[PDB]
């Protein structure tokens, strides 16, 4: 069966027909290891990034692209590229960068290289439209039904796919599954989410964004969660007695 | 000449100017990253730019070719305007370094000002079953035909199964030279009076 012809025939995206779309000790170990959620309201354009310490093992970066507002402050790749991400990234660390589906797939790679990372994975968020069987970008050749989250590394169980139904128009949330994929990597405990929201706050993570309504961040308190004997934990091991 | 055509050769050495212009180019290169590979400089030197004036390039990538392929695409004079992913399923529609790979990427580039194409008919995801190893899904051709119906199309680094109507297929594992378009057959004989392609 040719699901592209079928999409052309009926408006159902090919991904609608993927079916099916224990690691339980992990997740629990993660949950025991997670620092208390920390969060801080900050206008990141106007905010000295270096003020965020210590250096992060993982950076999830979710800047609000104009394309996320089809029928609705947008950040350009010009703006994003100017962020000093290398200044707060640990010598060995990881970045997860949401790039959309347009020019971001190229400009995002430029950012990763600019900040010092090499891409080692391209995670695709494939959106099903089972509940509503698209106004295209001018340069678009096809209907766009996915978003890419690029994984970069710097220094020395899961699939590279996330399948969910397309969120309602103007819902910019990204699938919470991205967090599961990151946590299951066991990359370390200092985890930063730039351009998060009240809705994305989460144990194990420090969230910085302009729309957060409350803050609780304190550098020294944050730092205390990683002082010895806890400096190098993966996030996937037991707490040290 | 609508029916399949093909040319066993080394694309490194074939004088691709004899082939004329195409509305769509597709390549699935043997990126140097089990068979005859090409080096990055060889990939960069491929004479893609002569093959088109206005049209689309489809370029399969994997691993680090994800970046290298973007470099070649740009070097050859295209802008990447889309990226297709093929989700690999079994016959029962379940999914097959740091993550297991459930997909393959195909970059889409545009050159010039193509007109009369049916942009927006399909979507950038393919869901289809794996056949043999290193075999791209047949659905790409139906996608490419709906995008640009009836036009001349060339595939680079194809294999026997890849031969299609409206397509000329170039590859080194193909069976001789089979050409039916008169304009091509002419320019071939002129450039290659003895049926051998060398330097
Ligand atoms: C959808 C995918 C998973 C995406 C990624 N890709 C990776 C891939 C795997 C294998 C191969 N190749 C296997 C093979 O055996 N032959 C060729 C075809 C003819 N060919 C040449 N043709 C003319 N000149 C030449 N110079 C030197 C070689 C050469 C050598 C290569 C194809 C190409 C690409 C697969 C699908």
């Amino acid at each position: 069966n040719d699901y592209c012809q079928h999409f052309v025939d009926t408006g159902h995206r090919p991904q609608n027909f993927i079916r099916d779309v224990l690691i339980r000790l992990k997740d629990e170990l993660i949950a025991k290891s997670n620092t208390p959620p920390m969060y801080l309201q900050a206008d990141i354009e106007a905010f000295d990034i270096r003020e965020l310490t210590p250096k992060f093992d993982v950076i999830l970066l979710e800047p609000p692209l104009e394309e996320y507002y089809r029928e609705t402050k947008c950040w350009t790749w010009d703006d994003i590229m100017k962020l000093e991400i290398d200044e707060i990234a640990a010598p060995r660390s990881f970045i997860f960068l949401w790039c959309g589906s347009g020019e971001g797939l190229d400009l995002g790679r430029v950012c990763l290289r600019k900040w010092g990372y090499r891409r080692c994975e391209d995670i695709c968020w494939i959106k099903t439209n089972k509940n509503n069987p698209k106004t295209l970008d001018p340069k678009a050749v096809f209907q766009r039904t996915k978003e890419h989250c690029l994984m970069g590394i710097k220094g020395t169980v899961d699939i590279d796919l996330i399948i969910t139904e397309e969120p309602e128009i103007g819902n910019i949330e990204k699938p919470v599954e991205i967090f599961h994929i990151i946590e299951h990597f066991c990359l370390g405990r200092r985890r930063l989410h730039l351009f998060g929201r009240d809705s994305t706050i989460r144990p194990g993570w420090l969230t910085v964004g302009p729309t957060l309504t409350n803050s609780n961040y304190n550098a020294e308190t944050y730092a205390s969660y990683f002082s010895a004997p806890n400096s190098y934990l993966t996030g996937c091991t037991e707490e040290i007695e | 000449l609508f029916p399949p055509q093909w040319i066993c050769c080394d694309i490194r050495y074939l004088d691709v100017s004899i082939l004329g212009k195409f509305a769509v180019v597709m390549a699935d290169p043997p990126w140097d990253i089990p068979y005859g590979t090409l080096t990055d400089d060889e990939m960069r030197r491929l004479n893609i730019p002569v093959l088109q004036d206005d049209g689309f390039l489809f370029l399969w990538v994997t691993g680090r070719a994800m970046e290298l392929g973007r470099e070649c695409l740009n070097l050859w004079g295209y802008e990447r305007v889309d990226e297709i992913i093929w989700v690999k399923t079994n016959q029962l529609q379940r999914i097959i370094h740091w993550l297991n790979h459930g997909k393959e990427h195909c970059l889409v580039g545009v050159k010039g000002n193509p007109q009369g194409f049916n942009q927006g008919l399909d979507c950038d995801v393919i869901v289809a079953e794996v056949r043999s190893t290193s075999h791209k899904p047949d659905e790409i051709y139906g996608m490419i035909e709906r995008l640009s119906p009836g036009t001349r199309k060339i595939e680079l680094f194809g294999r026997p199964h890849n031969v299609q109507p409206n397509w000329i297929t170039l590859g080194n594992q193909l069976d001789g030279i089979h050409l039916l378009d008169p304009d091509v057959v002419a320019r071939f004989k002129q450039r290659y009076p003895d049926g051998i392609i060398s330097k």
